[PDB]
RNA sequence: ACCCACUCGGCACCUUACGAGAAAUCAAAGUCUUUGGGUUCUGGGGGGAGUAUGGUCGCAAGGCUGAAACUUAAAGGAAUUGACGGAAGGGCACCACCAGGAGUGGAGCCUGCGGCUUAAUUUGACUCAACACGGGGAAACUCACCAGGUCCAGACACAAUAAGGAUUGACAGAUUGAGAGCUCUUUCUUGAUUUUGUGGGUGGUGGUGCAUGGCCGUUCUUAGUUGGUGGAGUGAUUUGUCUGCUUAAUUGCGAUAACGAACGAGACCUUAACCUACUAAAUAGUGGUGCUAGCAUUUGCUGGUUAUCCACUUCUUAGAGGGACUAUCGGUUUCAAGCCGAUGGAAGUUUGAGGCAAUAACAGGUCUGUGAUGCCCUUAGACGUUCUGGGCCGCACGCGCGCUACACUGACGGAGCCAGCGAGUCUAACCUUGGCCGAGAGGUCUUGGUAAUCUUGUGAAACUCCGUCGUGCUGGGGAUAGAGCAUUGUAAUUAUUGCUCUUCAACGAGGAAUUCCUAGUAAGCGCAAGUCAUCAGCUUGCGUUGAUUACGUCCCUGCCCUUUGUACACACC
């Protein structure tokens, strides 16, 4: 046939990072708990899921993307 | 045509370790038994076989 | 000298074979396991090798005598069937010729193959039997090629990671051809579905048609194949199955150690022909009747009217039958098979044309039709797959199937106006009548049709009629090119197709060559179907108009069949 070429730079994939996430949550000295990151007002994700914080940006990931609530 | 009426054909590829062989089988069914068809080959010309005659016996005639 | 009978002794030939042989054959090669008349000579698997050595003869060349080591499972004989032959003899055929027809070959373009060119210009196939073939008419698809971008749709087993998250997804931005979270920035989300590693699978239009199945082409426009009982041969084998004659045919007659049969050919089946006979039909038609138009009037003539009724089955349709068997007679011939002629006949060329088609052969083609397939390759920076764009069409040229022509048997313009095989729309946009608009292409409103019911009488084209042109590359010819309008499609640029105007080439009948063809055939002519969203200069069929010339031959070519040679049998590659 011919076999092989390439200008190098082979592509990777993804990582899904790591983290130990949901520390985001704050309970005062015994034991009242206050939520960090405001939740989601779409009835497909009953306020359990959260909005990420970028710029302008507050974003429901559970909604695989959908809707842009910005406050 | 008698082909169509009488001989059954089939091919079947049997698929063994080495390669594959075809099987071809051909059965010719007795045209005699044919039931709902021609009862014989278009070749088949039977003659019906006469009968010994004991002739003469000068005229005469019977009455009823 | 000659003739006839005889007899010795010669050179031979003939037929037989009691007999002999492995056979071919042999009056000796006979009188041999029923083995002995006398006598000479030579041989003991093949190769080494008539070699080396000695001896001896010779002027010489060489002669006579004449080993071994080693190597080796066959060399060899006669006959059989084949296969082959650049032998001989017979045949068969418009993919052979004869007599001709229409041409191809020359031209323009269409189209395939080569070649070159190319990022790629995917590839198979190369005499008949590769080259308008792969149903191959590729704008995406198809698609295999090239430039790049995604996805796993990586079964299953184990192991590893891991509920403190194994893994999944993504908005905007960046990025990208791209409103692909491909990747990256950011940081939510998902919850044991994956991920990683190994084994093991899987896909592939990757290889191999020289590993296969299946199909298919070719031999083959052919006539060959085999068994029963009998004849021959130790035998494999032969004879039957053949000189001749006849036929398209191993089709028959005949001759005959053969007789009588089977596969194949024929029969058979399908289609085109003929039925005033049979059963019928408002999805086929005819006559009469009304309702009715026109013209003529003296009754007439020419239409209208999916039912206003009566009847019929010639025409149309398709069930069942019939019909032809080369019949009658006559010529010819082994007076056999047949063949030829005349009359009759719907039909008398296998009635015309096809469908089927024995045994065998080929390294024919096809892994690129197949979720038919062996093995090899490859398998996540994929040869899997999908997405974007280009490519198969790229152009100094060689070749092949075609298309349109060079005109006056014509072009052009009116006008008459006639076929047949088809095909058509459900969970849908197929075939299209009719009315408008538009020069045209087309549009738009409706409409019948799942169809003998509607398109459609498919009013097709050649063709026939009256004109214009008048031999001038002309009003023949329409290549090449411009400008516009339209249809298909997500997409038309490298111009899908259609129309309008203009532009107006080559070509004045084509060198050597070479194709196809014998009657509703050739040729001319259009249509339908396949393909298909759009595109036929292609093909599969169809019908219309309708000839000239054979009705012979073996000269060329091709292939059969004998004879024959063979040291070939993997069979002349
Ligand atoms: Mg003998
Ligand atoms: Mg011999
Ligand atoms: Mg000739
Ligand atoms: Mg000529
Ligand atoms: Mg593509
Ligand atoms: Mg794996
Ligand atoms: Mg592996
Ligand atoms: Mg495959
Ligand atoms: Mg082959
Ligand atoms: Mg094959
Ligand atoms: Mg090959
Ligand atoms: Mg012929
Ligand atoms: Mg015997
Ligand atoms: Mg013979
Ligand atoms: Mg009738
Ligand atoms: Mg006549
Ligand atoms: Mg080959
Ligand atoms: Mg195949
Ligand atoms: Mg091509
Ligand atoms: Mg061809
Ligand atoms: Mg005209
Ligand atoms: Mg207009
Ligand atoms: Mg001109
Ligand atoms: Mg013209
Ligand atoms: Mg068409
Ligand atoms: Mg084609
Ligand atoms: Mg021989
Ligand atoms: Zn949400």
């Amino acid at each position: 046939k011919k076999v092989y070429t390439t200008p190098k730079k082979i592509k990777h994939k993804h990582k899904k990072v790591k983290l130990a996430v949901l520390s985001y949550y704050k309970v005062d000295a015994e034991g009242k708990v206050t939520k960090l990151r405001r939740e989601c007002s779409n009835p497909t994700c009953g306020a359990g899921v959260f909005l990420a914080n970028h710029k302008d940006r507050l974003y429901c990931g559970k909604c695989h993307s959908v809707y842009k609530v910005n406050a | 045509q008698p082909v169509n009426d009488f001989i059954d054909t089939a091919t079947r590829h049997v698929l063994m370790r080495q390669g594959v062989l075809g099987i071809k089988v051909k059965i010719m069914r007795d045209p005699a038994k044919s039931r709902t068809g021609p009862k014989a080959l278009p070749d088949a010309v039977t003659i019906i076989e006469p009968k010994e005659e004991e002739p003469i016996l000068a005229p005469s005639v019977k009455d009823y």
